[PDB]
């Protein structure tokens, strides 16, 4: 086994050392603060991430060629595999993309309610006998 | 005689049976032989990682 | 000399500071080593501040003798030098030639219109451990200080109770072998300081089978040092006393040298204090 | 140049003829100035060591941390720096990539230990002085100011003898012993 650091050798015991540190400050930090992006432009950026997603969706037709049970994640963030590991661009990337996470988080207001006196349904609106009693 | 505040305990009266009881701690101490003094100062594993230790000594 | 003795001490009393500051951040560190192997929990400030954590990467390769006497701890026997207080009494004039009878790699050299800086600098020049300078009161000794050279610290003690081997009879001569030390009921922070500023006053690695033992006692927050020669019998050791009993207690403990009265007092002895009769080493 | 209106300053948000990215933030002739070296290739000389330590910093740092090899060597190259005086701390070795700077580095050269040592007025007359063959390092004067300094070898930098920069100052003191013509 290769797992500790007093065997391995190199820049993947490095990759090991911070990555095995970020998940224990997973735990207890603040996710603004933990979570740090190295700054990028647009077209630098916006070109990183469709090259990533490229091989992301070249990886998705080929678990759809061969059916394996592949490790299923929510479309916000991609999967963490070994073309990023490789590449160490999470700190580029910001795998969550928190405008589009926080628009889809962010319930929707709903219409203005007015009409207080029963329930919505579908028979128009119900209200009780009580409240019919109570108000002739 | 009255009564009053003092300040510290004075030097101890070196008695018989004060030096007694410290020649016996000596007598245990001996028998252990735990003296507390000062000790006279004395003083191919892997391929890539002797590449890698041949590289950090050329750069040394 | 004196460019380079002012010059040592700027550039060390800057590394006392830097740990300082440092110890924090080596209590920090010691968090991460801890969570890296055993308990997930990270606490909330060392979470945020990634300098800390590419600081690990290399911080990662770090691990008591007294930081004053590190380097000279066992490389090189101590040779020390006792002197009188000034225009000496027969009595103690007698008494420093015991102390330096006691100690091993020891010098008497007498002191009469010396001053203290001119002494001093004789003794960076040719180069000594520690200096053990006696005053008196009409034939009893009284005061002790013992002060380390390199600005080394200094600690001065009183003794009370001084009984000699030339008062007695003609007892014979002294050992004069590099003896074993006997340290006993030192406990606190001042005390494992206390014992380091004083057992470097002997020579490195005594004998297995050395002949002599001087003891140091601790017993009431009195430091009560006696010497013994002893020999194993087929049953029990049996001792027997030799040179000056003493009944000696610390009072300041400067950590610049003899020379400066104005350095920093690492410890002092209060006692106008209402917790002074309380407790030890205060 | 013209303080370019707006209407073409969003047309030319890109263009700097004075600051390129290249020039790294002038962070050449910021040290420069602060230190007063004379020539232009000096600073980059050192940011060639300056960087080489921290190229041995790195390279470090993939080895083990219980590693034997390495648990000699960079104390060994701490205490190399130490007495070289660019970095002045033995307790981090994080300050071996972070703390050594080119700044930590030339304020080891001797215009600049003249200031800490007090016996210059600011740190470009000291420059002034070391040129006109009025400092010395133990029995010879060194003329070039570009020289650094050890750690060690900071305690024996003093005026050189029979010279009108130490008369002025033993004149004041009133300590002129003119029997070493001094």
């Amino acid at each position: 086994i290769v797992y500790q650091d007093d065997q391995v050798i190199g820049k993947a015991r490095s990759r090991t050392l911070e990555m095995r540190l970020n998940r224990l400050s997973r735990v207890n930090g603040h996710q603004d603060k933990i979570n740090k992006l190295e700054k990028v432009p647009m077209h630098i950026r916006r070109g990183m991430i469709d090259k990533h997603v490229k091989r992301i969706k070249k990886y998705e037709q080929e678990a759809a060629e061969g059916g394996i049970v592949l490790s299923k994640v929510k479309k916000g963030q991609f999967r963490k595999i070994e073309s990023t590991y490789k590449k160490d661009i999470e700190r580029r990337i910001g795998g969550s993309i928190k405008a589009r996470d926080k628009e889809k988080a962010t319930k929707r207001e709903r219409g203005l309610k007015i009409s207080s006196v029963g329930r919505s349904t579908r028979n128009g609106l119900i209200v009780s006998k009580r409240d019919i009693a109570r108000i002739s | 005689e009255l009564e009053f505040d003092r300040t510290a305990k004075p030097v101890p009266v070196i008695t018989s049976e004060v030096t007694e009881s410290l020649e016996d701690m000596i007598r245990r101490r001996i028998q252990d032989s735990n003296f507390d003094d000062l000790q006279r100062r004395t003083l191919a594993l892997s391929e890539e990682l002797q590449k890698a230790h041949s590289e950090i000594s050329e750069l040394y | 000399m004196l460019r380079r003795q002012a010059r040592e001490r700027r550039e060390y009393l800057y590394r006392k500071a830097q740990e300082l500051q440092d110890s924090q951040l080596q209590q920090k560190r010691q968090i991460i080593k801890q969570a890296l192997a055993q308990g997930k929990p990270l606490p909330k400030e060392l979470a945020e501040d990634e300098s800390l954590q590419k600081d690990f990467r290399y911080d990662q390769s770090l691990k008591q003798v007294d930081d004053e006497y590190a380097a000279t701890s066992g490389i090189m026997d101590p040779r020390i030098i006792v002197t009188t207080s000034r225009d000496p009494s027969t009595r103690l004039s007698q008494f420093a030639k015991e102390i330096k009878l006691l100690f091993p790699n020891a010098v008497r050299l007498n002191r009469g219109n010396y001053v203290m800086p001119n002494l001093v600098d004789a003794c960076k020049k040719s180069g000594t451990t520690d200096l053990v300078v006696l005053h008196e009161h009409r034939g009893v000794p009284t005061s002790l200080t013992i002060s380390h050279f390199p600005h080394g610290p200094t600690a001065q003690f009183s003794l009370h109770n001084v009984v000699m081997r030339h008062d007695i009879i003609n007892a014979g001569n002294q050992s004069e072998v590099n003896p074993h030390l006997i340290f006993d009921n030192f406990t606190t922070a001042l005390g494992k300081r206390v014992v380091c500023i004083l057992k470097h006053l002997f020579n490195a690695g005594p004998k297995k089978d050395s002949e002599r033992v001087i003891t140091f006692a601790n017993r009431g927050d009195f430091i009560s040092v006696r010497q013994h020669v002893y020999v194993r019998t087929r049953e029990g050791v049996e001792i027997a006393e030799v040179g000056p009993r003493f009944e000696m207690r610390l009072f300041e403990l400067r950590l610049g040298t003899l020379e400066n009265k104005d350095a920093d007092v690492e410890w002092q002895l209060r006692r106008f204090i209402r917790t002074a009769n309380k407790k030890d080493y205060l | 140049v013209r303080k370019l209106k707006h209407h073409e300053q969003k047309l030319l948000k890109k263009v700097d003829f004075l600051e390129w990215k290249q020039d790294q933030g002038h962070r050449d002739t910021q040290v420069m100035r602060t230190y007063h070296i004379q020539n232009r290739e000096d600073y980059h000389k050192y940011n060639r060591i300056c960087g080489d330590i921290r190229r041995l910093a790195n390279k470090l740092s993939l080895l083990p941390p219980t590693d034997p090899f390495r648990r000699k060597h960079e104390q060994l190259l701490l205490d190399k720096l130490y007495a070289m005086g660019v970095l002045t701390t033995k307790s981090k070795i994080s300050d071996l990539e972070n703390k050594v700077t080119v700044s930590a580095i030339c304020r080891r050269r001797l215009p600049v230990i003249m200031h800490r040592l007090k016996m210059a007025e600011t740190i470009q007359d000291a420059v002034k002085f070391i040129e006109q063959g009025h400092v010395r390092v133990g029995p010879n004067l060194i003329n070039d100011p570009a020289y650094l300094v050890t750690r060690n070898m900071e305690d024996y930098v003093t005026w050189v003898d029979n010279s009108k920069i130490k008369k002025t100052l033993l004149r004041y003191r009133n300590q002129i012993d003119d029997f070493d013509f001094s």
